[PDB]
């Protein structure tokens, strides 16, 4: 088959692993196929969500032609990311992806094997899953390189999304000042950590941390999407230029997910 | 939609639909970098 995608071994392990803290946040989605990986995108409580699946991270990974499209829901109740729900298939032992045909006619036939046969006869062991492409699909995805970056460990996202508004009525900001100290308030709360340039809890590493910046997030979501994510910690990178300017909470692991919040316009 | 529209304000960049297939193939692999 012309497209190939397969975990096994180590890469599957790493596969449930980065799906373990999404418990079923990302079951109803958009998977987004090319010669980069697998992009599954979602909303979360209206925020842009994004989880990248390099073509590196995978047993085996081969594609050709146009990139393509699915939906990650079969039925209502089942998903082609079902298998890596957390415990859903206890003796899982190999998953496999192969698209077949030509755009925009290609279909996604998903064969799983679990520790109840050898090798991948197909015809052996199994459940199998099977879905067309989508002949026609649209993705706005973000781009280009952050203005700055601010690496934040576990309790300090947490401080933060502790400190974020959650209504119309209260407005939060982001704000690098002077000295490189970075603080997140609103009106009845602030928290404040201390920049510095990566070459002790209220020190955060960073780049171009002498980049000041005042900026003031919508009606702010950050907090329920990011606990619903269940993110450990994460990466705040901040698109200043833009006419609209965003930040990115990418979370910090090895295929973690991120969240893209807008930020009121400046000027 | 207005999201769309606030996301491409954003700098959102489109995959897919009004695109050629070599664009979109561009776009994901800023996606993915600007992702990681």
């Amino acid at each position: 088959a012309p497209c190939q995608v397969v975990l096994q071994g180590a890469e599957l392990n790493g596969i449930l692993q980065a799906f373990a803290p999404l418990r079923t946040s990302l079951l109803d989605s958009l998977l987004v196929m090319g010669d980069r990986g697998i992009l599954i995108h979602n909303t979360i409580f209206g925020e842009q969500v994004f989880l990248p699946l390099e073509h590196s991270q995978f047993s085996r990974y081969r594609w050709r032609g146009p990139t393509a499209a699915f939906l990650s829901l079969v039925d209502q109740k089942r998903s082609l990311l079902s298998v890596f729900r957390a415990n859903q298939y206890p003796d899982l032992r190999r998953v496999e992806l192969a698209i077949t045909g030509q755009a925009p006619f290609r279909t996604l036939v998903q064969r799983i094997w679990t520790t109840t046969s050898d090798g991948e006869a197909v015809e052996l062991a199994s459940e199998t899953l099977m879905k067309r492409e989508l002949t026609s699909f649209v993705v706005l995805v973000p781009q280009g390189t952050p203005d700055v970056q601010l690496r934040l460990t576990r309790p300090q996202l947490t401080k933060v999304l502790n400190a974020t508004g959650a209504d119309s009525a209260t407005p939060t900001t982001f704000e690098l000042g002077v000295n490189g100290k970075f603080s997140v308030f609103t009106t009845s709360t602030c928290v404040t950590f201390a920049a510095r340039e990566e070459g002790n809890a209220k020190t955060v590493y960073g780049e171009n941390t002498h980049r000041t910046f005042s900026v003031v997030v919508d009606d702010c979501s950050m907090r329920a999407v990011l606990r619903r994510l269940q993110v450990g910690g994460g990466t705040l990178k901040f698109f200043l230029t833009t006419p609209v300017p965003s930040l990115c909470v990418t979370a910090t692991g090895p295929n973690a997910v991120s969240a893209v919040f807008l930020l009121k316009p400046q000027k | 939609d207005d999201v769309a529209a606030r996301l491409r304000a954003a700098g959102f960049g489109a995959v897919g639909a009004g695109a050629t297939a070599e664009e979109t193939r561009r776009m994901l692999h800023r996606a993915f970098d600007t992702l990681a």
